[PDB]
C-alpha cells in the first residue's frame, strides 16, 4: 500500500498532478521450480 | 525490471497506456492513500504486466525475495514523502496509514 | 558488543537441538543370553512404574532362566521401503462412451489418492512422509479387454490449464510432460519426485488454509493444506472424433526413498470421505473381536 | 529424588513431591531454528522470559463419569500474556513447550488419567450418525481456545482412531496411588521452520481417565484438574499490525 | 554527503535527500543498562527488532498561525505495536529514541521549525490569569498521548521559561529552503536505571515555528508535519498482567 | 550455547555507551593566535548551517587579523561548587507567641527549598543534582533581638512521628538527630549527606507518583515526586510552659560537592507556587526589556 | 533512468537474519525450459475429402 506520509507540494507555475512509474523485478535469492505450461494459450481458432 | 501496471483499470484501446503509470497530487494533510496492490507475483492482477510475472507463470513453484522501484515523473520542483508498506500475509488491507 | 552478564550467558539462539537417543545398527533380533537363579533384595526388574511413560525395561534373562540363542532372524523386511515400496491402487479414472460421468473422451483426475483403504490406512500411520514414487498406469476397456486406442496422459500442475474437453488447446502440452501410449502396450510407467513447497507431505494438517472467519460455509476448508495439493492428471482419447470404446485406467502408485516421521494410532473406524477423519457414528465399533466373558475364551 | 521436581523458567517456579519423571518427546529438546532450515529472511525476535514462563490457563473437575479433554497447541495461548501479542502481531512463529497437568487427591482416591501430546490432532465428526452426511467440526470445536473441549467419543478420540494406542505418543499417566502430575516437553513439530500460531495448531493435549476416578461417601468429591504450560524458544517473525484470526 | 541519509532500524527505512546531518543527544548513543547500574534483579526482555523500529504516529498542519505542538516519551508510544505491549506488560522499562520530524515544502515556500527534546518537561498551567488560583493541567494535557498538543503561550512554553533559550537542549531546525526533515537520536534520560513507561515521561518533543510559514497564493497551502520515531535499545522488566495507567 | 549467526553478531545487551565528545583541562581562557589575511576560495569560516543544531565553529582568527594574546584568565569561579557553594535562604519558620500560625511553641516545616526565588531560579537552570549541603539556623526575636531561649530543632526522616506538640513524646529524639542551641549562642550548623533513593535530586519530574485513574481531584500530585521529598524538620521552645519570647529561624544552604546534568532554560515568569511552574497567564512580560524601534537604542 | 535495475537488497532496507540458501536454479536454464515435446504440426490424410 502506498500512503502520503507529507504531501505533494509544489509551486505557482508547477502541475497540480505528475505520476509515478513502477518497475519490478526479483532480488538475487530468487529461483523457480516444478516447470509448467502457462495459463494462457493466444489462439482462437487455427492459426494460418 | 519491467513496468507493473499498478494503475490497471482503465480497458479502452485508446486508454491503455494510463495502465502504466498512476499518480500522485497534492492532498489535505490526512495521510490520505495512494494505491494498493498484492505483491503476489504469480497471481493475476498488475504483476501480469512484468516479465517476472509471466515467466512466472510457466513454474509451478517460486521462491525469493521481490523488488519494485518507484519513479517520481513529475516537475523538478515538486517535492513529497510518502510511506510505501509491504503488509505480510494474514494482514487485511490496512484501513489507514 | 555484548556486556551484561545475562545476555554473555544465555542459551537463546542454540539451534544445536540435544537428543537424547541415537539409533544403533540392528540387522538382526537381539541374541538371548545364558541366565540364572537370583534372590537378591533391591533388585527388582519385573517391577515397573508405567505411570513414568516407558515400555518396561524387563528382558527375558531377568524374569526367568534362559539358554543361550543366536538370534540370525533379519529385520530387513519391516524398513519403510520394505513395508510401503509395494504398488497399490489409488485411482481408477472411467471413459464411458454412453454415461453421466465422463462421455467427452476425457477426464481430470484430482492427485489424491485417500480414496483407496487398504494404501490409505498404511499411510496415516505416520503423521508426515517425504518420498519419490513410481506410477503404473493400467487401462482396458470394462471387461478387462485390451484394444487398439492410444491414449494421453498430462500432468497438470497447480495453476496450468485444465483441460476443459478433449480437443483442449492445452493438449499441445509444450511445457507440462504428457505421456501417449497405446491400450495395446504394457502399463505406462513413470517416476515422479518429492514435488511438496514443505519438506515433507502430512496426511494430518490441523489448521486452516487462510486467515480470517472461520463460518460454517467455509469448514469444508478445515484440514485442506495445499502442500499436498500437487495437481491434477488429465487423460484423453487421441481424436477429435469420439472414441468407439468405454475405457477404465487404474493408477497404481509405489513409493521409493522413504521418510516418516511421528507414527500415529492406526485407523479402526471405516472411512467414509477423503478430505477427513470423519466416522460413522451410529456405527461404532470395537477395534476388534469380542467374547462373552473376561474369563472364558 | 525422582518423585522430587522444580520447574523454573521465566519468573514462575513449580513444585511436586509426587512425580513420575519428566518425558521429552520424541527423545529430543525443543530449540531454535537454525539458520539453514530457515528460509525467512526478517530478523527474528526471541522475547525470552517474557513470552517463555510457566501460564495457568485452564481447570476442569474429573468426575465419576467425565469422558475426558483436548487442548490446542498454541491456540490456549494466542490471547494470553505477551506470548499472546507477538503471535498476533507476528505472521511467523515457532517454539517448544513444556505441559504440566495437575491433580491430586487422598491416599483413599483412586483412579488413572491418562495425559498425551498428539501431533496434528485433526478432529473428525460422526458424519451425521448414518455416515452420509458429510459434516465438519466448527471452529469452536478445532481451536477450543483455553477451555478446552470435551470428547464425544473418547474411545476414538473424536478422529476415528483407537485411544488404546495413544500411547505411542509422548505420554504420562497420572494414577492417583502413584503421582499428582504429568510432565512433557515437546520440540516444535512440523513439516516448515515456522508457521502461523493462528492458522496452525502444532498438537493437542489429550487428558483422558482411562481408569475411572472413585472414591466414597465422605471424601472430598472436587477432584480438579490443572493445565499449566510455558511455552520454549520462542521466536516470531513477519511482523505487521495485531490479528486475532 | 551530509544532506541525504538512509535510516534503517527493524524493519523499517526511512530516506531523506534534503537533511541537515544528525543530533546525538548530550553527545552520548543510547546503551543497555549496565550490571552495575541495574538494581532489579529479574532478567529483563530485550525485544529488540519487534519494538525497536520506527513508528510514524502523527501528523500535524503547519499554517500562517500555528503556535507549535508538543508529545511526551514514551507517552506516545504507550498503545503502539508490541512495544506498547511491553511497555503495558511490564512495570520497568527503559529505552533510548530517534526522532525523525518530517516536513517538506517547496522551493517557493518559507519558514522555520525549532525541533527540540526537553527532558522532565514539566507542564505548567495560567494560574487562572490572576496567578491565585493554583491550577493544575489535567491528565490529557500532561500526557497527551499520539495527537500531542499544541502549546497556549510558545514564548515561555506553558511552564514560564523562554523558548529563547530551548536551544541548549538537544535540537535542530527545519528551515525550507534548507532541508526537510530533523533527525535527533536520545539516549535514556532520569536519575534513575528504569522507570514506568505509564507514569513518568522522560522527555518531550518540541515543535514549534519560529520563523511564519509563507508563501504566495496559488502555491499547495497544505504543507504537513509528520512525526515518526524508534525507540533504541528497549529494556523491560517487572512482568505481571498488562496495566493502560 | 548460541548457534544461529544474527544471535552471535547482535549488540543487544551493550552496557558500555559510546560517547562522542570528551572533557579536556580548561583552566584559562583560550589564547589568541596571530593571523593574517586570507584571499581563498573554498575556504568559508563564516558560512554556517544552524539548522545542523551546533553552535558556530568560526573563531576570532578567522574573521579578522589578530594579534598574539596570552590568555591567563582563570575559570574557576564558574565551577559549579563556586556557583553554588553559597548560603542563601530556603525558609522562614516563624514561632510567635499571641498568633494565628504556630501560638503553641513547636513549629513543623516541610524540607522544600522552593520558596525563595533566588535560590529557586540557580537550582532549576538544571535537571538533576546531586549534592552535600551545609545547614545554619539563625535564630532571633522579631526586631532581630537576642535573647535567653533554648531551642530544639529535630530532622524528622519520612516515616518518622511529627512532634504535635510542644510535649510530644517525639522530642525524646532516641534515633532522629536533634540539635540543642541558645539563641545567644551562634547560628546553629550542620552538615546533611545526599539523601534521596534516586541517584539524584530532580526539580522536575514530568510524571505521576502513583498508578491508576488520574481525576481533577488527584492532579495536584502531577509533578510529585517523593524522591525530593527528605522529610520535615522540627523545632520547639525547650519547656513545658510556653516561652516569653517570640521567635523567627531563618535557614540557609550551602551546597557543596555538587554535580549537575542536563541544563534547561532558566525561569522568566514570576514564581507562584513551590509545587510547580504555574505562571499569571494575564501577566506574561517579556524576558527582558523593550525598546520603541528596532533601528533605534 | 539510468537504466539498470535496482541494486538495493534485503540486508539493506531491513534488519535481516542469516539464511542458507539451498534452492536449485537448474529447473530454468535453456534445456530445462525448452527440452518439452510439444505439438508442432498436424497432417491430415482423410480418404474422402
Ligand atoms: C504422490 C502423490 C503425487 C503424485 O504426483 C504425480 C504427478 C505426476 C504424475 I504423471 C503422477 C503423479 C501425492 C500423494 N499425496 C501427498 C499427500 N496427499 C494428501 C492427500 C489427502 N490429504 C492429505 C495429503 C496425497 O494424496
Ligand atoms: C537539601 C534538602 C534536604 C535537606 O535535608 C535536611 C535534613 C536534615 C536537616 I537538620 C536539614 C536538612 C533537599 C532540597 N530538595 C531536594 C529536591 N527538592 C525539591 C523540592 C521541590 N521540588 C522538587 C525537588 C528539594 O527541595
Amino acid at each position: 500500500s502506498i500512503w502520503y506520509q507529507t504531501n505533494y507540494v509544489v509551486p505557482i507555475g508547477a502541475p497540480n498532478t505528475a505520476y509515478i512509474i513502477a518497475l519490478a523485478a526479483a532480488q538475487k535469492n530468487f529461483t523457480m521450480k516444478l516447470c509448467k505450461d502457462a495459463s494462457d494459450i493466444l489462439q482462437t481458432g487455427t492459426i494460418q | 525490471e519491467t513496468i507493473l501496471e499498478v494503475n490497471n483499470v482503465p480497458t479502452n484501446a485508446t486508454s491503455l497506456m494510463e495502465r502504466l503509470r498512476f499518480p500522485v497530487s497534492a492532498q489535505a494533510g490526512k495521510g490520505e492513500l495512494c494505491a494498493v496492490f498484492r505483491a503476489d507475483p504469480g497471481r493475476n492482477g498488475p504483476w501480469q504486466s512484468t516479465l517476472l510475472g509471466q515467466l512466472c507463470g510457466y513454474y509451478t513453484q517460486w521462491s525469493g525475495s521481490l523488488e519494485v522501484t518507484f519513479m517520481f515523473t513529475g516537475s523538478f520542483m515538486a517535492t513529497g514523502k510518502m510511506l510505501i508498506a509491504y503488509t505480510p500475509p494474514g494482514g487485511p488491507l490496512p484501513k489507514d496509514r | 558488543g555484548d556486556r551484561v552478564a545475562d545476555v554473555i550467558e544465555s542459551s537463546i539462539g542454540d539451534s544445536v537441538s540435544r537428543a537424547l537417543t541415537h539409533a544403533l545398527p540392528a540387522p538382526t533380533g537381539q541374541n538371548t543370553q545364558v541366565s540364572s537363579h537370583r534372590l537378591d533384595t533391591g533388585k527388582v526388574p519385573a517391577l515397573q512404574a508405567a505411570e513414568i511413560g516407558a515400555s518396561s525395561n524387563a528382558s527375558d534373562e531377568s524374569m526367568i532362566e534362559t539358554r543361550c540363542v543366536l538370534n540370525s532372524h533379519s529385520t530387513a523386511e519391516t524398513t519403510l521401503d520394505s513395508f510401503f515400496s509395494r504398488a497399490g491402487l489409488v485411482g481408477e479414472i472411467d471413459l464411458p462412451l454412453k454415461g453421466t460421468t465422463n462421455p467427452n473422451g476425457y477426464a481430470n483426475w484430482d492427485i489424491d489418492i485417500t480414496g483407496y483403504a487398504q494404501m490409505r490406512r498404511k499411510v496415516e500411520l505416520f503423521t508426515y512422509m517425504r518420498f519419490d514414487a513410481e506410477f503404473t498406469f493400467v487401462a482396458c476397456t470394462p471387461t478387462g479387454e485390451v484394444v487398439p486406442q492410444l491414449l494421453q496422459y498430462m500432468f497438470v500442475p497447480p495453476g496450468a490449464p485444465k483441460p476443459d474437453s478433449r480437443e483442449s488447446l492445452a493438449w499441445q502440452t509444450a511445457t507440462n510432460p504428457s505421456v501417449f501410449v497405446k491400450l495395446s502396450d504394457p502399463p505406462a510407467q513413470v517416476s515422479v519426485p518429492f514435488m511438496s513447497p514443505a519438506s515433507a507431505y502430512q496426511w494430518f494438517y490441523d489448521g486452516y488454509p487462510t486467515f480470517g472467519e472461520h463460518k460454517q460455509e467455509k469448514d469444508l476448508e478445515y484440514g485442506a493444506c495445499p502442500n499436498n495439493m500437487m495437481g491434477t492428471f488429465s487423460v484423453r482419447t487421441v481424436g477429435t472424433s469420439k472414441s468407439k470404446y468405454p475405457l477404465v485406467v487404474r493408477i497404481y502408485m509405489r513409493m521409493k526413498h522413504v521418510r516418516a516421521w511421528i507414527p500415529r494410532p492406526m485407523r479402526n473406524q471405516n472411512y467414509l470421505f477423503k478430505a477427513n477423519p470423519n466416522y460413522a457414528g451410529n456405527s461404532i465399533k470395537p477395534t476388534g473381536a469380542s467374547r462373552t466373558a473376561i474369563t472364558t475364551l | 529424588s525422582d518423585r522430587v521436581a522444580q520447574l523454573t523458567i521465566g519468573n514462575s517456579t513449580i513444585t511436586t513431591q509426587e512425580a513420575a519423571n519428566i518425558i521429552v518427546g520424541y527423545g529430543e529438546w525443543p530449540s531454535y531454528c537454525s539458520d539453514s532450515d530457515a528460509t525467512a529472511v526478517d530478523k527474528p525476535t526471541r522475547p525470552d522470559v517474557s513470552v517463555n514462563r510457566f501460564y495457568t490457563l485452564d481447570t476442569k473437575l474429573w468426575e465419576k463419569s467425565s469422558k475426558g479433554w483436548y487442548w490446542k497447541f498454541p491456540d490456549v495461548l494466542t490471547e494470553t500474556g505477551v506470548f499472546g501479542q507477538n503471535a498476533q502481531f507476528h505472521y511467523l512463529y515457532r517454539s517448544g513447550f513444556c505441559i504440566h497437568v495437575q491433580c491430586n487427591a487422598s491416599k483413599f482416591h483412586q483412579g488413572a488419567l491418562l495425559v498425551a501430546v498428539l501431533p496434528e490432532y485433526v478432529i473428525g465428526t460422526v458424519a451425521g450418525g448414518t455416515g452420509t452426511e458429510d459434516t465438519h467440526p466448527p471452529y469452536k470445536q478445532t481451536q477450543p481456545g483455553a477451555d478446552g473441549f470435551e470428547l464425544q467419543h473418547p474411545y476414538v478420540l473424536d478422529a476415528g482412531i483407537p485411544i488404546s494406542q495413544l500411547t505411542v505418543c509422548p505420554h504420562q499417566w497420572i494414577n492417583l496411588r502413584t503421582n499428582n502430575c504429568a510432565t512433557i516437553i515437546v520440540p516444535y513439530i512440523n513439516a516448515l521452520p515456522f508457521d502461523s500460531a493462528l492458522n496452525h495448531c502444532n498438537f493437542g493435549l489429550l487428558v483422558v481417565p482411562i481408569s475411572p476416578l472413585d472414591y466414597d461417601q465422605g471424601a472430598t468429591p472436587v477432584i480438579p484438574i490443572t493445565i499449566t504450560l510455558a511455552p520454549m524458544c520462542s521466536e516470531f517473525a513477519g511482523l505487521r499490525q495485531a490479528v486475532t484470526q
